[PDB]
């Protein structure tokens, strides 16, 4: 039955009024079904008679589709909802399962016709109304409006789940042992205590309920631990993901293939080690969700190793707030970072990955980093406090980098893990320019119509090369200059450029890049046992590259 | 109180809908701080729950202000601001008087407390909602809306000002020269007396304010000096500089010439009249990096004329009050930042370097986070009128700890850089 729940005061968009789509009469037998159920629905106050002394209108619709035991009703409601106002949204953010705590026993108490219970504002009821027709094409007209949450308007989740709060409170407070968490029809009722007992609380809870018009479960219960919810396996003790399945082909299409990655990830969250960078790296340059996409040798490779992992089952446990959160990070690769949040030693709370940024050139401290980070605003969400890093780093190779890092960073509390592979600092350029080291007056440039170019140096002890290139930028050869000058320059060097571009590039001491050249100029830089890069202004910036202006 | 004030009828800007701005996750700490002081102010009235057909949303941060044991709730009200106070900025606009600046000492005091007793306009509530989180999301947010007149909230301070230059009318009658300007929470005190005489027309005040509106402003020591204690005073007088300077040197060599015609060449951008082509000639061969060589003469006469043209500022530098405050910010080094606040390129209307303390607290944040407060602080003195800070950190970062040492009661506008290149050499 219906509720003596106060209504909240709903209103229509500004200026805006109440919906009048007509009827499209239709269907004899359907066209008594609704009045069956109209009739029905009517008795139970769910729905009033009106004379259209007032109102607009709503398409009402009966519809059977099932094992066929009966036909439904249904009203399009739209062009009402095109003009409800606004509502608090209801579920912002799901609860993550890593950073709920375990409760003995757990109850879902399957809250039915909750939306029919909860009563509608009397002066918004007016424009539910809806007809059903005529035998024919005599309108006798059927005329009824809603009293309750109408089934599937604006206002409808939000006002419900907002009475349902109102109801729980009493108990929630007589009880405050009890956890409730409401989840759209669903009521899952946690708790610590022993099972005769909390089956008491349930059916106090459920006879709760029962008093302000809301009906529950009477097979006493109806709890299928593991329970399936928003895609996780929930036991009373551990988490997962069960239907996990990424089956296979010899066509693989931008369709496909994203929803391959997206279950992936899905993965990550408890699955330790899932890898994507590969089965994506395909992706950008198409927009075509049904063209076919060669399955590349690395995809085929990961999609393997994602399998041999996802094969065996592999479970999440709980939070206890007793103990210190651990989160530690390993670097599996390509640009490629994984992670676990730990309090015990074999059990894991969640797992993730880190993948790199921009299309271009990083640096493994950098993004260690923006992995402490990641991790840290993750793990305020889900419980509410950082955790206690472990990294792959020493004190000195980090207070290092930032040290020396344009940009502000604050690294939270960590300590060292010595398992490789390590974070360390490949090379670094001199401050100060090399006494003795040769020095190599580089430049280059192209024609940006053309495609053609030369990149060179000119050196003060007078040695001299120009080099030609196809298929190349501006930017491509200043840079080819300078991994010209590292190539011929002898184990001390200082380099000089005037493209602000590449001087830039390199001095990130980037220890990669998808550009096999400046893995080139790093392979080299490394080798180099001492290097100083200095930048000089273009053209009027025509210092000692007086020579290497046009000659280059 | 428990006094019903007339309500100032409140009005968004034209065909104008209120805020709905996401409330970043907190720790369970603050959730706990937060979700205790609104109960308090349920409890005194302030703030009321609301139900979902309020689908308005406002953010929330939980902060120390004084550092002091406990919390303060810190609204960021700078969306429901724009939608508003820009009309309120206009409506019931408060003037800013181009002299504060100049006085010898500005003491800043806290007036927020005021506000609490104006009730408001009943239909503009549904704005001021804020929720305080849960964590993990488990529950619902807590809903709660305004009853009168919010904080950080730059529609409160209009309103009040009626009822201010009241309070304060009877103070100004007899220290006239003192200055007193109203940002939002705060008042500017400025004057030119002796410290000590100063410090004290201060505390006249305080208690003036205590006594006659019951607006409630704050000691800044409790009647002890620990040798860690302050009162948040400001020197404008104090500041005006050019950190801006070629480095004078005996022995000059290629790569030491060259970085020179290098930052010598970009500060043409900034400065009309600079030529260095000659001192540069000096450069045109390919000679070693550490090779010495000493400055020619039409070069000689160069360094000399321009590290003079590094003393005469910019001419076309005016302040267009139609036009908002840029401030970029680069991170120096060993607790040193510089900083500009621009309103288009180049033009700086001031430079200036925060740096506090390098080695022992020394957080790359916690000196960002204050070099922020107090470029601000500079401008809503200078110009009346918060900038848009250009930060050089990463945007995540930032949006987790800069709570931490904000102990402001306004919050700016900002946005995260890529990475300041040669403009590091702006020290
Ligand atoms: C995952 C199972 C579970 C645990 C381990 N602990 C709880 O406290 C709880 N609820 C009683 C309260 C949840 O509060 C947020 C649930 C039920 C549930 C069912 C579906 C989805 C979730 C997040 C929890
Ligand atoms: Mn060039």
């Amino acid at each position: 039955p219906i509720s003596p729940i106060e209504t909240v005061p709903v209103k229509l968009k500004p200026g805006m009024d109440g919906p009048k789509v007509k009827q499209w009469p239709l269907t004899e037998e359907k066209i008594k079904a609704l009045v069956e159920i109209c009739t029905e629905m009517e008795k139970e106050g769910k729905i009033s008679k009106i004379g259209p002394e007032n109102p607009y209108n709503t398409p009402v619709f009966a519809i059977k589709k099932k094992d066929s035991t009966k036909w439904r009703k249904l009203v399009d409601f739209r062009e009402l909802n095109k003009r409800t106002q606004d509502f608090w949204e209801v579920q912002l953010g799901i609860p993550h399962p890593a950073g709920l705590k375990k409760k003995k026993s757990v109850t879902v108490l399957d809250v039915g016709d909750a939306y029919f219970s909860v009563p509608l504002d009397e002066d918004f009821r007016k424009y539910t109304a809806f007809t059903i027709p005529s035998i024919n094409n005599e309108t006798p007209g059927i005329r009824y409006q809603y009293n309750v949450l109408p089934q599937g308007w604006k206002g409808s989740p939000a006002i419900f789940q907002s009475s349902m709060t109102k109801i729980l409170e009493p108990f929630k407070k007589q009880n405050p042992d009890i956890v409730i968490y409401q989840y759209m029809d669903d009521l899952y009722v946690g708790s610590d205590l022993e099972i005769g007992q909390h089956r008491t609380k349930i059916e106090e809870l459920r006879q709760h309920l029962l008093r302000w018009g809301l009906t529950t479960p009477d097979k006493k219960h109806q709890k299928e631990p593991p329970f399936l919810w928003m895609g996780y396996e929930l036991h009373p003790d551990k988490w997962t993901v069960q239907p996990i399945v990424l089956p296979e082909k010899d066509s693989w299409t931008v369709n496909d293939i994203q929803k391959l990655v997206g279950k992936l990830n899905w993965a990550s969250q408890i699955y330790p080690g899932i890898k994507v960078r590969q089965l994506s790296k395909l992706l950008r340059g198409t927009k075509a969700l049904t063209e076919v996409i060669p399955l590349t040798e690395e995809a085929e490779l990961e999609l393997a190793e994602n399998r041999e992992i996802l094969k065996e089952p592999v479970h999440g446990v709980y939070y206890d707030p007793s103990k210190d959160l651990i989160a530690e990070i390993q670097k599996q690769g390509q640009g490629q970072w994984t992670y676990q949040i730990y309090q015990e030693p074999f059990k894991n709370l969640k797992t993730g990955k880190y993948a790199r940024m921009r299309g271009a050139h990083t640096n493994d401290v950098k993004q260690l980093t923006e992995a402490v980070q990641k991790i840290t605003t993750e793990s305020i969400v889900i419980w509410g406090k950082t955790p206690k890093f472990k990294l792959p780093i020493q004190k000195e190779t980090w207070e290092t980098w930032w040290t020396e890092y344009w940009q502000a960073t604050w690294i939270p509390e960590w300590e060292f893990v010595n398992t490789p592979p390590l974070v360390k600092l490949w090379y670094q350029l001199e401050k100060e320019p090399i006494v003795g080291a040769e020095t190599f007056y580089v430049d280059g440039a192209a024609n940006r119509e053309t495609k053609l170019g030369k990149a060179g140096y000119v050196t003060n002890k007078g040695r001299q090369k120009v080099v030609p290139l196809t298929n190349t930028t501006n930017q491509k050869t200043e840079l080819q200059a300078i991994y010209l000058a590292l190539q011929d320059s002898g184990l001390e060097v200082n380099i000089v450029t005037d493209s602000q571009y590449a001087l830039g590039i390199i001095q990130a001491q980037p220890d990669k890049s998808e550009s096999e050249l400046v893995n080139q100029i790093i392979e080299q830089l490394i080798k180099k046992e001492k290097v100083y890069l200095a930048w000089v202004p273009a053209h009027k910036g025509i210092g000692g590259n007086e020579q290497v202006d046009k000659l280059v | 109180p428990i006094s019903p004030i007339e309500t100032v009828p409140v009005k968004l800007k034209p065909g104008m809908d209120g805020p709905k701005v996401k409330q970043w996750p907190l720790t369970e700490e603050k959730i706990k701080a937060l979700v205790e002081i609104c109960t308090e102010m349920e409890k005194e009235g302030k703030i009321s729950k609301i139900g979902p057909e309020n689908p308005y949303n406002t953010p929330v941060f939980a902060i120390k202000k004084k550092d002091s044991t406990k919390w303060r709730k810190l609204v960021d009200f700078r969306e429901l601001n724009k939608r508003t106070q820009d009309f309120w900025e206009v409506q019931l606009g408060i003037p800013h008087p181009a002299g504060l600046k100049k006085k010898k000492s500005v003491t800043v005091l806290d007036v927020g407390d005021a506000y609490f007793s104006v009730p408001l306009d009943e239909d503009f509530r549904k704005y001021t909602a804020f929720t305080i989180p849960s964590i993990n999301n488990e529950t619902p947010g807590i809903r709660y809306q305004y009853n009168v007149l919010p904080q950080g909230w730059k529609g409160s301070p209009a309103i009040f000002q009626s009822s201010m230059t009241k309070i304060l009318e009877p103070f100004k009658k007899q220290n006239p020269d003192i200055v007193i300007y109203q940002y939002m929470d705060d008042l500017y005190v400025g004057s030119d007396l002796e410290i000590g005489q100063h410090r004290t027309k201060i505390e006249e005040l305080r208690q003036h304010l205590l006594r006659w509106g019951l607006t409630t402003p704050d000691k800044k020591h409790q009647k002890e000096p620990p040798f860690l204690w302050m009162g948040y005073e400001l020197h404008p007088d104090k500041w005006t500089v050019q950190p801006i300077v070629l480095p004078e040197k005996d022995s000059w060599t290629v790569n030491d010439i060259q970085k020179l015609v290098g930052k010598l060449n970009w500060a043409s951008q900034i400065y009309p009249g600079i030529k260095v082509r000659q001192l540069s000639k000096l450069l045109r061969g390919t000679k070693a990096l550490t090779e010495v060589i000493p400055l020619t003469e039409e070069a000689e006469l160069e360094l000399a004329e321009n590290r003079e043209i590094l003393k005469e500022p910019v001419h076309g530098v005016y302040y267009d009050p139609s036009k908002d405050l840029i401030a970029e910010i680069q991170k120096q080094g060993q607790g040193q930042w510089t900083y500009q606040i621009y309103q288009e390129p180049f033009k700086n209307l001031k430079t200036g370097k925060y740096a506090r303390m390098r080695g022992a607290h020394t957080n790359d944040v916690k000196q960002l986070t204050e070099a922020v407060q107090k470029i601000t602080t500079e401008s809503i003195v200078i110009w009346g009128k918060t900038p848009k800070f250009k930060l050089p950190i990463q945007k995540e970062t930032w949006e987790t700890w800069w709570t931490e040492y904000w102990q402001a009661t306004w919050i700016p506008e900002w946005e995260f850089v890529n990475t300041p290149p040669l403009v590091k050499l702006w020290y």
